[PDB]
């Protein structure tokens, strides 16, 4: 039974390949030479965010694009007003272990977890003046990778356990438990239109997933060791990736195959934070390298480097509005860029 | 007994990946390049724009 | 959430008190104390401010040096002594809640307060001291001010408060265009940056009471009352 | 007025100093081991579905905060690049088991990974208790699994305890040295392994780990100094 | 003449060996910290801090080199400011070894239960503070004299301050260090501290007791032009051996001056 079954599997998966080969009559760097390369992009640091005892893990801008969650391994979410560096809150964590952090998109909550397995929302708006738990989603048997609300009530969250997994907020229930992936899962994008989302894995693939329907649609595998970080285009159409192999890599779900890699042979470190620019046309990666660099999404060269940091830089994020970028470092610095 | 129903369900899971539909590269390509051109002129970060004109200088 | 004040009564104009009020349900540590007095068949007048953390604290010049505030945070008990009184300080003083931060909604909150009776600054002006209107349809209250309040920052630093029968100042609008939390959809506001208007969408019976404007960049208006 | 903002903004960032002259204060160590190994023996004998356990302790004016990693995927391959810059990692192991490849296996795994490259090794080759009747019974032969143990001699620099028959001397020593030259073979000077007879009994272990962290901050600030 | 002749011997020996030494490594030192200035640590600081009283006072030796001293001579304000100078800077590298002596005592014996005192702010303060104390040693008996009036007392002070004190702070500390080494040591390489701790010391030790020991005789009792050559000679040799013996005879500063000429 299952040597037969192993069989059919191959035979379905050399059915997709072959496809896949099939749809692939031209390849997105042929296409991208109609159009005038970028050219240098300079960028220069305009805020300095100091605070944070130590390693900053990750951050998230509000969607007014102006205030911004960040999360260190401290136990500290220090929400902070990028125009003026005002610090707004600072959220002491029941666990010091943060590995994520997120901005609900109405700007009421915030949302975090890490090697504590529970992901805790909290009240930025209670009629008390603090801030306040008001969830705290227990259930994953593994260390929470990444999470991203749907609506104040909906949030979904990676976890180390292989999982993901859509929450209903008031209940605290799982709506939803994703499952497929082999390894440990590192991050998820949730789509625009927040229908679809995409996370990969400690395995070599991203898997995309329908929140309505709760199962996955199609995988993609054309990564080597390990992804770490995962961005859709702003078109919703196509996701960036970024893995342990020191390359990015640019797929799209209508094609369901690679589109373009991002790599230079002299980069030969892991990437740990993925983000585009508004129009799509700029790819932001962090490094382990202790800088950032920032990749022509269409031509596929460099464009410009984010070299002000003193130690890995371990989250980045663009702002909706698109007019600055900030990153985080373990060096305990968030910078905005612009 | 049991790694049999993995197995079928793994199989299943490959068979929907199968009977999805798919377009021609070249055309994602060019729905991509179109949409980043589009919106070229909206993008702080692809043109600069002046010290007046963004919030943080 | 509840403010309480105490203390007021009968007291000499060579006299001293101490007005002194409790919080309760929330962090009075991390909240602004404001102090404002209604005095009779008058509009409201400004009084002192203490920061959190007995930080930065401002006083009248009508009350300059005569009066000193004081904060007790692990009591959550401010305290606001007056060494010597005149006959025009008689009026109602309020324990005003405020919190500042990007998005906040300072003065939203207002203490029940206690009147005490005894045997250059911003000028602004209401446009009518009262307006009869009747409920199911909507009318403009507008006033004006001295000086532009649109600081360099984008934003005009202005408040409109409610003061029904017997019941303190409440908190319609905040900065011109932010509703307060939990205000119905009553309300609107806007403004050009010199003149500014407050526009009730539905009147009802139950929001019977006079208007106050106070710009923040503290005085009050004259207030303008609706007759229904 | 954003001046309040200033205010709060400075009210959280003298919290922060003060919570920052606690963190600096604190020593955080990473507690590792297998099911057999007696580590929730060791964290519960401190006398001062989930992940991280924490355990506060203090020696001698001292504190420290010890995370045992507990609910997750067998894999650590990730979730350890968090513990990158602690103080030191406890390793436990069981002694009297045969798994001791696999803990042996393990030890290297952590002392090669590449965060955990200058993090000393508090290595606590625990269970003396077991493996000592276990040797003297002879109801089991380490040389089945180790043969070359067959060909072994305790060195001359061993210090057996006050009383003790040679054979166990000679097994916990061979296994001592198994790990330290899994230990030595990769050993750059960055880090240091410190073992330990240990039994989640003993007493000592607090003392043992604020003995092996002073010795590790000896040598941090050392290499600091440029006197390395 | 042959007395000239040994002096011109021992300047031409100075000027071949140690001299490089000083110069170069002081520089050197200056470079390679404030190219990676955002990571310095607090011993950093006092490095940073001392290369530069010593880089001035090798540099300031050229002049001792062939009795330059003539041409500076005939002007009164260049003389007081050169002298000053030499006092302050003299003063700043023998007060900068005494704090880093106890710097190294707080952080190696008390490493731990001190956190709450070794901050880089305090580093930076206690930096101003030795240049504080050099400048007010240097020019409280100056302005003294010149009130009143190289006085005996002034001299006696010098001497004090400059040698007498500084060694015992310096001799205190890192018998502390090394009673703290050996004890580690003793149980769970760490002999290459051992004897750079023994070596800054002596160092220490060898180049300025000459000096004092002429001043102190001289205070007791010109005529000695030979003698007072050499312990200038002796004097400058501590700010020639220090860049080394303090920054690359050690392997972290090493690991960064390769950083610096790989990255840069």
């Amino acid at each position: 039974e299952l040597d037969q079954l192993r069989q059919e599997a191959e035979q379905l998966k050399n059915q997709i390949r072959d496809a896949r080969k099939a749809c692939a009559d031209a390849t997105l760097s042929q296409i991208t030479n109609n159009i005038d390369p970028v050219g240098r992009i300079q960028m220069r640091t305009r805020r300095t965010l100091r605070g944070h005892l130590a390693k900053i893990y990750a951050m998230h801008w509000g969607t007014d694009s102006r205030l911004l969650v960040s999360a260190s391994q401290d136990g500290k979410l220090i929400i902070w007003d990028s125009y003026t560096t005002n610090k707004v809150h600072a959220i002491p964590l029941r666990s010091s272990w943060v590995m994520t952090c997120a901005y609900a998109p109405s700007g009421n909550y915030v949302a975090c977890g890490g090697l504590d397995n529970i992901c805790s929302i909290y009240n930025l708006k209670t009629r008390e003046g603090n801030v306040r738990v008001s969830r705290e989603l227990a259930g994953h048997t593994g260390y929470l990778s990444c999470c991203r609300f749907l609506d104040d009530n909906q949030i979904v969250t990676s976890s180390g356990d292989t999982t993901c997994a859509l929450w209903d907020i008031e209940t605290g229930q799982q709506t939803t438990t994703f499952t497929g992936h082999t390894g440990d899962v590192m991050s998820l994008s949730l789509a625009p239109d927040t229908r679809l989302f995409v996370s990969g894995a400690c395995d070599a693939s991203a898997k995309l997933w329908d929140v309505r329907e709760g199962m996955c649609r199609q995988t993609f595998t054309g990564h080597e060791s390990d992804i770490n970080a995962i961005c859709f285009f702003p078109n919703g159409n196509a996701f960036a990736t970024g893995s342990d192999d020191a390359t990015c890599r640019l797929f799209d779900l209508r094609a369901d195959q690679e589109l373009m890699t991002y790599s230079h042979d002299n980069i030969i470190c892991g990437i740990t934070s993925v983000s585009f620019s508004k129009s799509g046309r700029l790819l932001l990666a962090g490094y382990d390298d202790f800088n950032c660099n920032v990749w022509d999404a269409l031509k596929a060269d460099r464009a410009g480097v984010l070299a002000g940091h003193d130690n890995r830089v371990s989250c980045l994020g663009v702002t909706d509005d698109g007019m600055a970028v900030a990153t985080g470092s373990w060096d305990s610095f968030l910078k905005i860029w612009n | 007994t049991a790694s049999i129903a993995q197995a079928r369900k793994l199989v299943e899971q490959l068979k929907m990946e199968a009977n999805i539909d798919r377009i021609k590269v070249s055309k994602a390509a060019a729905d991509l390049m179109a949409y980043c051109e589009a919106h070229a002129k909206e993008d702080p970060l692809l043109t600069p724009v002046p010290a007046s004109e963004n919030p943080f200088r | 959430v509840q403010l309480v004040e105490s203390g007021g009564g009968l007291v000499q104009p060579g006299g001293s008190r101490k007005l002194s009020c409790s919080a309760s349900g929330f962090a009075f540590s991390s909240f602004g104390m404001h102090w404002v007095r209604q005095a009779p068949e008058k509009g409201l007048e400004w009084v002192a401010y203490i920061s959190s953390g007995s930080g930065t604290i401002y006083y009248a010049d009508t009350v300059k040096g005569r009066f000193t505030i004081s904060r007790d945070d692990p009591k959550n008990t401010l305290f606001l002594q007056m060494t010597s009184l005149r006959s025009e300080d008689t009026a109602m003083y309020y324990c005003v809640r405020s919190i500042y931060y990007y998005g906040s909604s300072p003065f939203d909150f207002w203490g029940q307060g206690t009147t005490l009776t005894v045997s250059s600054d911003i000028v602004m002006t209401q446009a009518t001291s009262s307006v009869p209107v009747t409920p199911g349809e909507s009318v403009s209250i507008s006033c004006r001010s001295s000086k532009s309040l649109l600081h360099s920052n984008g934003n005009t630093y202005l408040y409109w408060f409610l003061q029904r029968p017997g019941q303190s100042p409440q908190l319609l609008i905040y900065r011109m265009s932010n509703l307060a939390s939990g205000v119905p959809d009553r309300f609107s506001g806007s403004g050009s940056g010199t003149a500014f208007t407050l526009t009730i969408s539905r009147l009802e019976a139950e929001d019977v009471g006079v208007y106050y404007c106070m710009q923040h960049l503290l005085t009050f208006g004259a207030g303008t009352k609706l007759e229904l | 007025e954003d001046k309040a903002a200033v205010e709060r903004s400075k009210m959280i960032e003298k919290q922060l100093q003060k919570d920052k002259q606690v963190y600096r204060r604190t020593l955080r160590l990473l507690l590792l081991g297998a099911d057999n190994s007696g580590k929730s023996t060791i964290v519960k004998q401190m006398r001062i579905t989930s992940g991280i356990f924490e355990t506060k302790f203090q020696v001698d004016k001292v504190n420290f905060h010890m995370f045992d990693v507990g609910a997750q995927r067998d894999e650590r391959r990730k979730w350890i690049q968090c513990f990158n810059d602690v103080t030191a990692i406890i390793f436990v192991v069981d002694s009297s088991d045969n798994r001791l490849q696999e803990a042996l296996n393990d030890f290297d795994s952590i002392w090669n990974n590449r965060w955990l490259r200058t993090i000393s090794v508090i290595l606590f080759l625990n269970k003396q208790d077991l493996l000592a009747e276990k040797v003297l019974a002879g109801k089991s032969k380490i040389e089945d699994y180790f043969p070359e143990f067959a060909r072994y001699t305790t060195p001359e620099d061993a210090t057996p305890e006050p009383g003790e028959d040679p054979r166990v001397t000679r097994a916990k020593y061979f296994i001592r040295k198994e790990f330290v030259d899994i230990s030595t073979a990769s050993g750059d000077g960055r880090h240091i392994c410190y073992p330990h007879f240990t039994c989640a009994v003993d007493t000592e272990n607090a003392r043992r780990i604020f003995n092996d962290c002073k010795d590790i901050i000896l040598q941090m600030n050392l290499r600091e100094y440029n006197l390395v | 003449h042959q007395q000239y002749v040994i002096g011109l011997f021992l300047s031409c020996l100075y000027t071949i060996f140690l001299f490089p030494i000083g110069f170069v490594g002081n520089i050197l030192i200056l470079v390679v910290n404030i190219s990676f200035r955002e990571k310095m640590t607090i011993p950093d600081l006092y490095f940073i801090n001392l290369a530069v009283a010593d880089l001035i006072l090798v540099a300031d030796s050229l002049i001792e080199v062939f009795n330059l001293h003539e041409r500076y001579y005939d002007i009164a304000v260049l003389c007081t400011f050169m002298s000053l100078f030499l006092q302050v800077n003299m003063y700043s590298s023998v007060f900068f070894l005494t704090w880093m002596s106890f710097d190294r005592y707080i952080a190696l014996a008390r490493a731990m239960r001190c956190s709450l005192f070794r901050t880089k702010h305090h580093a930076r303060l206690s930096c101003g503070l030795i240049w504080m104390a050099s400048v007010s040693a240097t020019l409280v008996p100056f302005t003294a004299v010149h009130l009143q009036h190289d006085v005996r007392e002034v001299q006696w002070l010098e001497v004090t301050l400059g040698f007498i004190v500084p060694f015992a702070i310096i001799g205190l500390c890192y018998s502390l260090i090394v009673r703290v080494l050996v004890r580690a040591h003793r149980h769970r390489r760490r002999q290459k501290a051992l004897r750079m701790i023994l070596a800054v010391v002596l160092v220490f030790f060898v180049c300025w007791l000459p000096e004092n020991v002429f001043i102190s005789v001289h205070l007791l009792q010109h005529a000695h032009p030979l003698t007072g050559h050499i312990v200038n000679l002796a004097a400058f040799s501590n700010s020639c051996l220090n860049p080394l013996i303090y920054s690359f005879l050690g392997e972290t500063f090493r690991d960064k001056l390769r950083l610096y000429i790989e990255q840069k």
